[PDB]
RNA sequence: CCCCUGAAAAGAUAUCGGGGGUGCCCAAAGCUCGGCUCAGGCGGGUCAGAAAUCCGCCGUAGAGUGUAAGGGCAAAAGCCG
RNA sequence: GCCCCUAACCCGGCCAUAGGCGCCGGUGCUACACCCGGUCUCAUCAGAACCCGGAAGUUAAGGCCGGCGCCGCGCUCGGGAGUACUGGGCUCCGCGAGGGCCCGGGAAACCGGCGUGCUGGGAGGGGGC
């Protein structure tokens, strides 16, 4: 900036995406990472293997795949999170991986979040990510118990702001309220897939 | 005050830096431009003359005083204040050290001998190389004898040979 | 070894509006203050309203002797007087330690001062001793007297 | 006139303008049970919980040391916001001056009473305050210098200027401004 | 006075760091795996000085000889006599020259 | 015993050589997690002031880091919890 | 499932050719954002932030790309300059401190010129197997 003297930090912490104070840390580990992050409209998974050159990313997947199997929900909820996760759960034990650690990067860890529902559907496809027991989503927000509910009681209290606050469920062919039961449609197409691949 | 001829040769290191240095002596020189030294002054001059030392050496910051009072004087009554510009270049950074049994000089100075023998500040001096420029004169060309007379009157109460360069702007 | 205290703190024992006499006023002015504020001590100050020192009684008849004394031979303003100097301690002080500042100081009263460094009211010998009579323990005078 | 319709529209729909917060301010040397009561009046005057500011630094001129609460703050948002800010706005006066805005859409003004606000009386129990009032309006886009990822500067040209936030107020608060 | 003997005892212009490469440095340097048999240089990191070897190690190249948890234990020597350096990658750089 | 310099760009290196310090202190000034950014300056703001609490802008560390000197440190090694 | 090419996005490496100031633009189906609310998980004085649910609007800003000027910066470029300094030899000069010569190395400031991120893996998009 001004002057021979000043420092430019680095381009990913000026940038602001990188904490390499808590990178470090996770490279100590020597283990790959499973980098969860989140958008505006979309979440991100990874599996992420640290080289001195550059990170080697082994799978690495956006919500955008749950189309592949006819996911009819919010492309971030929670239950699109837990989806998400068996995804490239599955497809990195195609490619060898057994274990892995959490990479939040500047997310909190709050309790019931979207990335540890990234992470929880990790763990059910054979990937082990060790994890606090008490930070991981309840089944019922999996699978989007907390979505039907809000539309449930607003479509009996204000049915106009039904049809703006879920404009888009509606032309999915989707009414929010069996979210729940799609969700279920939803997990058994990504199972039995992945399974019977694995057969083979 | 000892003779020159003591403090003349570079024997060591400089020894400048005052935050280290003990009771280090003031400077006792009021003056180093004299004459005009405004800018727009100086365009009137068009001759350089130069004081240059010939040999390596220490100048004492008394005898670069007495060089500049005798100088500045000369060109003060034979040329004006305002026909010339007189600047003593150099200043004297190096402490002067000397090791004498004294008066109230710390502890260790009532030890006689080589015994603790790191002297104490004596007097400041100036380190000069070869071709280092003392005494810088702007001036007119038609004072070029009495500014030679007065740079080889500074001259002679400098402790090392120097001669005069004269050169224009 | 005296042990069981008041608990009261230097605060409630403080007188704050001590009367006040300003520098340049002498001193049959003195003692005709004394005599209106009926207190054991003035409070001096300036012209700016700055007090600068404490007055007592003992201080002022110890002036008078020392200065007016000769009869054998027989043929000021209220500045000259004032202490600037005297035992302190702040508003949480005990009494305990007042007394000891006002013994060992030697003073009849103690000034307090804030965390500022301003007066704000000054303690006494008498109010000690009604503090006691609030207070005090039980003692027979045997032990007290001189 | 609610704080979603108090909005200055300009020509693109993302440049209009509001007030991003409302907070007011009570610096109260250290008195502990005068801060409790600093704490209450607050609580009942704005409808929210204050926040106890401690010191930043330890000055023994003014006898405080860092470490301890002098002062009692809150910040207001979107509708308990504007309400005091009407309520505030009448002891005031109806009357800002034109040199109390900075240059950042900002602006702060104190009420040296409380009994000059509505729906106030005067209490013997707890005395009479004076408080500050800093008011920050802004565009859409802000949260760009404030989200925790991907942290930046908002452009020069999405930043509430002093020309704007002073026609807010006279043509959206109505408040003389001289 | 005869030299002081400090675990760093000449190390200010060792230590220092021009202002270029002030703050954290990069973290490529743990992402080596060395296996036994390989040459590293040993280059001191003043970042992270508690684990750093000491002055006189500044510059030499060793072997790996194996791995303790995370650190390398690392042969190299002195002159003349054999030294083990046990220290974490963050003060190692392979050995480029064989 | 410890730091800088002497010390001559590996290592080592003396003098009654130069500038200094040590015989402690801390249940938090130790461990970890999280949040924040310091000195200073500017604009606005009742008391309020050079300096208190509040709103915003700037601010390469010009602060702090128990204690000598040197080194290190900015989503921290500093401050707060 | 595979090889090839390729913006804005995710994870990096080196950590200013990457930074800072100002100016002029491009980008919007998707992606990135701004954005809309606070039932639920979660949070604070404050749904500002964090966290959660969403999709009316907007490219105004952020992001990414292109161009210009200034500061800063970089260069195994030209001058400075074979200069300053330096390893070895000397019955070579000087009163002396010092300097010279032969053999072998060789800068820095500064001036001018040029340059102003490069690049690894993945997603998305296109092609073919
Ligand atoms: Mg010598
Ligand atoms: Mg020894
Ligand atoms: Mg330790
Ligand atoms: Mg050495
Ligand atoms: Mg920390």
């Amino acid at each position: 900036a001004r002057g021979a003297r000043y420092k430019v930090p680095f381009r990913r912490r000026r940038e602001g995406v990188t904490n390499y104070r808590k990178r470090r840390k996770l490279l100590l580990s020597r283990k790959p990472r499973l980098v969860v992050r989140k958008t505006n409209k979309h979440l991100i998974a990874q599996i992420v293997i640290a080289r001195p050159h550059g990170d080697e990313t082994v799978v690495g997947l956006d919500t955008r795949v749950l189309s592949k199997f006819g996911w009819k929900g919010d492309e971030n909820n929670t239950s699109a999170a837990y989806l998400l996760g068996l995804i490239v759960g599955y497809k990195a034990r195609a490619k060898g991986i057994k274990e892995a650690i959490l990479d939040i990067g500047l997310h909190r860890p709050t309790p019931g979040a979207r990335v540890f529902a990234v992470m929880k559907g990790v763990i059910d496809a054979g990937v082990e990510v060790p994890h606090g027991e008490e930070v991981v989503p309840s089944e019922e927000r999996i699978r989007g118990e907390h979505v039907a509910e809000y539309a449930k009681r607003l479509k009996e209290e204000a049915p106009e702001a039904y049809k703006a606050r879920f404009s888009r469920y509606l032309q999915r062919g989707l009414p929010p309220e069996e979210l729940p039961s799609h969700f279920e449609e939803v997990k058994k197409k990504i199972v039995e897939y992945y399974e019977q691949k694995l057969a083979k | 005050a000892r003779p020159a001829r003591c403090y003349r040769r570079i024997k060591g290191p400089p020894y400048t830096r005052e935050e280290y240095i003990h009771g280090a002596p003031m400077i006792q020189i009021p003056k180093f431009d004299m004459g005009t030294t405004s800018a727009a002054a100086r365009a009137a001059f068009t001759m350089v003359a130069k004081l240059v030392a010939e040999e390596r050496g220490q100048i004492r910051m008394q005898a670069l005083e007495a060089a500049r009072q005798i100088s500045s004087k000369y060109l003060t009554k034979y040329v004006g204040d305002a026909n010339y510009y007189l600047r003593l270049n150099v200043v004297p950074h190096h402490v002067l050290r000397e090791n004498r049994m004294l008066a109230m000089a710390g502890a260790d100075r009532l030890q006689e001998g080589m015994r603790l023998a790191f002297g104490s500040p004596a007097g400041r001096a100036a380190r000069v190389e070869p071709g280092q420029v003392i005494f810088y004169v702007e001036f007119k060309p038609e004072h070029l004898a009495h500014v030679k007379e007065a740079l080889r009157r500074a001259a002679s109460k400098l402790p090392i040979p120097t001669r005069i360069v004269v050169e224009p702007k | 070894p005296v042990k069981h205290v008041t608990g009261l703190r230097a605060r409630d024992v403080m007188l704050s509006d001590v009367p006040m006499v300003n520098v340049r006023d002498p001193l049959s002015s003195i003692r005709k203050a004394f005599l209106r504020s009926k207190s054991g001590i003035l409070a001096v100050v300036d012209d700016s309203g700055k007090v600068v020192g404490f007055i007592t009684r003992r201080d002022f008849m110890s002036y008078i002797a020392e200065k007016s004394l000769g009869y054998w031979r027989r043929q000021g303003t209220a500045g000259d007087l004032a202490k600037s100097e005297y035992p302190t301690v702040s508003e949480s002080a005990t009494l305990e330690e007042v007394a000891y500042k006002m013994l060992a100081a030697g003073t009849d009263y103690v000034v307090v001062i804030d965390s500022a460094g301003q007066p704000i009211g000054v303690v006494t010998k008498d109010e000690l001793v009604k503090a006691y009579k609030e207070r005090g323990r039980s003692v027979k005078v045997g032990e007290l007297m001189t | 006139m609610k704080w979603k319709e108090l909005v200055l529209v300009k020509d693109h729909p993302m440049k209009r303008v509001y007030i991003e917060k409302v907070v007011v301010n009570i610096g109260v040397g250290t008195g502990g049970e005068r801060l409790e009561k600093a704490a209450n009046l607050l609580r009942e005057l704005t409808g929210a919980e204050p926040s106890l500011r401690r010191a930043k630094r330890s000055i023994k001129d003014f006898g405080i040391r860092k470490g301890e609460p002098i002062g009692v703050a809150v910040t207001l948002r979107r509708d308990k916001a504007v309400e005091f800010l009407m309520r505030a706005l009448q002891a005031v006066g109806n009357r800002i001056k034109r040199s109390s805005f900075d240059e950042r859409g900002n602006v702060c003004f104190g009420i040296k009473e409380h009994i000059m606000l509505p729906g106030v009386k005067y209490d013997p129990a707890v005395g009479i305050w004076g408080m500050d009032v800093c008011v920050r309006l802004a565009k859409p886009g802000l949260r760009v210098q404030l989200r925790r990822r991907r942290r930046s500067k908002v452009g020069k040209g999405q930043l509430v200027t002093r020309e704007e936030a002073v026609e807010f107020f006279q043509k959206v608060l109505g408040v003389q401004v001289d | 006075v005869k030299r002081t003997h400090g675990y760093r005892y000449k190390s200010r212009k060792l230590l220092s760091k021009a202002p270029r490469e002030r703050g954290m440095s990069g973290l490529s340097r743990l992402l080596y795996e060395y296996k036994p048999g390989d040459k590293v240089v040993i280059d001191i990191d003043p970042t992270f000085i508690s684990t750093a070897p000491h002055r006189r190690y500044q510059g030499k190249v060793g072997v790996v000889i194996g791995t303790r948890g995370r650190a390398y234990v690392i042969e190299t020597y002195i002159g003349d006599k054999k030294k083990i350096i046990i220290t974490t990658p963050e003060h190692l750089r392979p050995h480029l020259g064989g």
